């Protein structure tokens, strides 16, 4: 009920109160969008086949999926570079680059050949999205 | 030709051996319905020239027909009745004594084999030892998508030898299927169109029939954008909606007044409960009577009982919309279930005008 | 060279197909010395038998009595006097077409006569001839036992020397005679199990896989008899006859499984090896649910996790499809995005052909009452077979893998 969206309103002033900004931002509105929806919650998510866990990996297909259909109106390797350029406020160190990368060929190889999210056109294949992933 | 199947014909090459070797009396292959159990071993028998006998069981559904078909062909190979499975026998023997026939192994290829634990008891135990009766250097072959565990017999029998065909993979169901390119565009263009099919429709659709059929129909709106004026990305953006429109439907290839009010009361009869009848018909606090005192609080006009009413509702009996319960020479205390789905009755409510949901006890 | 391969060939396949006679016996001297010394009193004097052999299918029941017949039949010229009648109880299923038989192979349908009639009393009144009957059980369940007890009649009768002999694979065989039959039936039993150890078992299969001393090659057979010494120690071929030993001590299995062996046998390798028996044994022993769960789809297998699922929430009770397209769709829901959507007639016709493939069966079947919807359905597998089929799934999704573990 409007109890809820008043609820959302407190939680976004609550994350905009914590990160000292004068004004409410719309990534605080998503924030709080998933912690209000889960409800139900395990101890701990199990991992994924080196393992990553599944919070990171929907973030990850997110992330690509969201790119490639804003692109929309690629290539791999620009796909990565891509990628890499984005997360370059968290990475430190030569070791960490060559993690991400592999943690990101491993991901699109996985969804390209498992989940079936991604399908390959024909060292450089052209790839696209299954039209029915929202 | 045969593609990606080269194991299962060699094992079958090295168990045939020479003309005049003996061979296994019973062999039970059994694979999906897509494995192509009937290509390969007509193309094999047929390839090795040797003298077989190809039987469907559902064509002979009866025993006397079997027999008949089986020796006709038997003949035509080298008019014969025969009623009793010893008289087969005996006819086969006779038969069998044929200088082509002298030295040779006899191959019987029967498919479609899962009716026949239906047809009598010890048939199968007799075709199953049929080269010890004969003795005639004669072999038989089995077909079937039930597994060997469902065909054995209480008193159990001589086991055949088992055999399964492999399921197939995208590799090979890309091979198969950009085999038989049509020759007017290049055969990358094929593949790459069976390429995007199979990233469709994998996920559910594995049959080669179906994957094949499905390919056939949707090629010429493939083909229209290059006639219209290798660009791939064109070609996906014109294609997508038009695959996404097929992808809907995969497998699937105005009542009278008084009769909708009819299907209606029977719905609201099967699926509410009665103690809540009155709860919900009542102003102030399945058998045939019960439908029709709930027509008559539903319906705002007064209804006659005409015969025409009743003439509905055999109508819809007829129309395999509600089912009678009872005994057909019972008709004064009548039972019936309806059998429509939810959405069609709130289609037909939309319709007429009425809020069944308000009503329906078990969504409250 | 080729033709010594091709006449071995020859000579192992009718050795395994066809079951031809070998004078090899294994501990059944016993019985048939006691069968061989009464086929010999019943035909050289006019004195009536009546036996029945008892064992396991596949345990050589036939094999006695061919051998006994080939080793007795030619001693004197007893065998024009001898006739022999064969009756299997899978061909002559009625007592009509048992009588038939009986006159069209004693050659007397010219004195009795061909019509139909159903008159008897020609050969009856009429009646050495010796009576082989494959498969007796089959004739206890005719309506009133009438041919078995005119031939234990005729047995006991002062007119003509008669012989029964009866093969049966149940051990209740007395209990399904009547009394009057069992009366008059000689008490008479042979009894055929397979009483011998594992290391008789090893030395039958040496001995099987020995060619003859007839052989035209003599060198060539020599060292197919070291070869096949040499083969009998190693202990992988020891390890897979006493998987096999375990398993059934049948001649039958070790007869096909010699013959599967023997199969990929070609020019290039003569001489078989250890990894072949491997290979055939492997072969021989893989179970077909796991195999067809694993020719299944990726909606199959969605399908099935939730009926475990079902059948682990509710404690062995049935179920309808109803239910689990509703957790089904929950389970798709919970997700946020995930590409599953698919609409109402696909999932029935995926369930359609799971219950084709014969995993799911009905209870108390009807039709029309009760559509496809709405039926209690039940499943036809094990948890522990569902882990091991989805282990080795080809390209199983996380997600469904997750769902199946929680
Ligand atoms: N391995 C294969 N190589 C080439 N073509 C194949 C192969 N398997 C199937 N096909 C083709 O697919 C067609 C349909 O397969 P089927 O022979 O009907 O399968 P099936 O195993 O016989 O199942 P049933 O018994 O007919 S329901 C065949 O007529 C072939 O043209
Ligand atoms: N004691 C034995 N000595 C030698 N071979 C044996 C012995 N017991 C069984 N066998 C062999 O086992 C194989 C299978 O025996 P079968 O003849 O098929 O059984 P059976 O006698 O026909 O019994 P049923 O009930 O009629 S199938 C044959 O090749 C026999 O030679
Ligand atoms: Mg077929
Ligand atoms: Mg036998």
């Amino acid at each position: 009920t409007v109890r809820q969206l008043e609820s959302m309103i407190r939680l976004s002033e609550a994350m905009a109160r914590m990160h000292c900004c004068d004004e409410v931002q719309p990534k605080h509105v998503k924030e709080a969008f998933r912690l209000l929806n889960k409800s139900i919650i395990r101890v701990e998510t199990p991992d994924v086949n080196l393992r990553l866990g599944f919070s990171e990996y929907c973030r990850i297909s997110n992330l690509i999926v969201l790119h490639l259909r804003k692109v929309e109106e690629l290539k791999r390797s620009e796909l990565v570079n891509w990628y890499l350029k984005e997360i370059e406020s968290e990475i430190d160190s030569e070791e960490e680059l060559i993690n991400k990368k592999r943690i990101i060929e491993k991901v699109i190889h996985r969804l390209t050949h498992y989940d079936h999210v991604l399908i390959e056109l024909t060292e450089d294949p052209y790839l696209v999205v299954n039209p029915n992933y929202l | 030709v045969v593609l990606c199947r080269e194991s299962q014909v060699s094992i079958l090459q090295s168990l045939f051996g020479e003309r005049h070797h003996f061979s296994f009396p019973s062999i039970f292959i059994y694979g999906h319905t897509a494995s192509g159990k009937t290509y390969v071993t007509q193309t094999l028998l047929k390839t090795l020239e040797l003298p077989h006998v190809f039987v469907n069981c559902v064509e002979c559904f009866t025993l006397r027909l079997l027999l008949e078909q089986i020796l006709n062909k038997l003949n035509h190979l080298s008019e014969i009745t025969c009623e009793t499975f010893n008289d087969f026998v005996r006819l086969f023997k006779q038969v069998t004594t044929a200088e082509n026939l002298k030295d040779q192994t006899v191959y019987i290829v029967l498919d479609k084999a899962e009716y026949l634990r239906d047809m009598e008891a010890n048939l199968l135990p007799g075709f199953l030892r049929l080269q010890e009766l004969a003795d005639r250097n004669v072999t038989v072959l089995f077909l079937s998508e039930i597994v060997w565990e469902k065909f054995r017999p209480n008193t159990g029998c001589f086991e055949p030898f088992v055999l399964y065909f492999p399921d197939y993979s995208i590799g090979n169901l890309q091979k198969i299927l950009s085999h038989d390119h049509p020759p007017e565009y290049s055969a990358d263009f094929y593949a790459a169109y069976i390429n995007i099919l199979l990233g469709v429709f994998y996920t559910v659709c594995r049959d080669l029939k179906e994957l094949r059929h499905l390919a056939v129909l949707n090629f010429p709106k493939y083909c229209e954008p290059v006639v219209k004026g290798r660009d791939t990305r064109k070609l996906w953006r014109n294609i997508e909606p038009h695959l996404k429109k097929a992808m809907q439907t995969v497998y699937l290839r105005e009542l009278p007044y008084y009769s909708k009010f009819i299907l209606i009361a029977a719905y609201l009869a099967s699926y509410n409960p009665a103690r809540t009848d009155k709860r919900f018909f009542l102003k102030h606090h399945f058998p045939l009577d019960r439908l029709l005192a709930i027509l008559y609080s539903i319906v705002d006009s007064r209804v006659a009982p005409t015969a025409n009413i009743f003439s509905q509702i055999t109508s819809l009996v007829t129309l395999q919309l509600l089912t009678l319960v009872g005994h057909d020479d019972q008709l004064d205390g009548p039972k019936y279930k309806c059998t429509v789905s939810l959405d069609f009755i709130r289609a037909i409510a939309r319709t007429v005008n009425f809020d069944i949901i308000k009503y329906l006890y078990d969504f409250l | 060279h080729t033709e010594c391969l091709s006449q071995v060939q020859r000579i192992l396949r009718e050795r395994f197909c066809r079951q031809s006679p070998h004078s090899n016996l294994f501990g059944v001297q016993v019985q048939y010395k006691h069968l061989s010394e009464l086929l010999k009193r019943t035909a050289l004097h006019g004195e009536s038998n009546s036996v029945l052999i008892i064992g396991p299918r596949g345990s050589g029941k036939t094999m006695l009595i061919n051998h006994a017949l080939k080793e007795l039949m030619e001693i004197e010229e007893v065998s024009e006097n001898v006739l022999q009648v064969h009756l299997n109880g899978l061909l002559q299923i009625n007592d009509k077409i048992a009588l038939k038989e009986i006159t069209r192979q004693l050659n007397l349908e010219n004195v009795v006569g061909d019509k139909v009639f159903g008159s008897f009393a020609e050969n009856l009144s009429f009646l050495p001839v010796i009576f082989i009957l494959d498969e007796f059980d089959l004739f206890a369940h005719h309506k009133n036992q009438t041919l078995l007890y005119n031939l234990f009649d005729i047995s006991q009768s002062a007119q003509t020397p008669i012989a029964v002999i009866g093969l049966t694979c149940r051990l209740d065989i007395l209990e399904l005679l009547e009394k009057r039959v069992k009366s008059r039936f000689s008490h008479r039993q042979i009894h055929l199990m397979n009483s011998f150890g594992f290391p008789q078992y090893v030395k039958i299969f040496k001995e099987q896989l020995s060619l003859p001393a007839e052989f035209p090659d003599k060198v060539f057979a020599e060292k197919w008899n070291e070869n096949v010494q040499y083969l009998s120690e190693d202990r992988s071929v020891q390890e897979v006859l006493q998987k096999h030993f375990n398993i059934s001590k049948n001649l039958r299995s070790l007869h096909m499984l010699l013959m599967l062996a023997l199969n990929r046998v070609t020019a290039s390798h003569p001489f078989m090896t250890a990894v072949d028996l491997m290979e055939a044994s492997q072969l021989c022993s893989m179970d077909s649910k796991a195999n067809i769960v694993h020719g299944l789809s990726v909606l199959e297998i969605c399908l099935i996790i939730a009926m475990k699922h079902l059948n682990d929430i509710y404690e062995e009770e049935p179920f309808n499809f109803q239910m689990v397209y509703n957790e089904f769709q929950k389970f798709v829901q919970r997700k946020a995005h995930s590409v599953y959507n698919f609409e109402k007639p696909v999932v029935m016709k995926a369930f359609e052909h799971l219950q084709q493939l014969e995993l799911i069966k009905p209870m108390e079947r009807t039709s029309g009452n009760s559509q496809r919807e709405y039926q209690l359905m039940k499943l036809l597998l094990d948890n522990t077979q569902i882990m091991n089929a989805l282990q080795k799934y080809p390209n199983c999704p996380t997600d469904v893998r997750q769902w199946a573990t929680s």
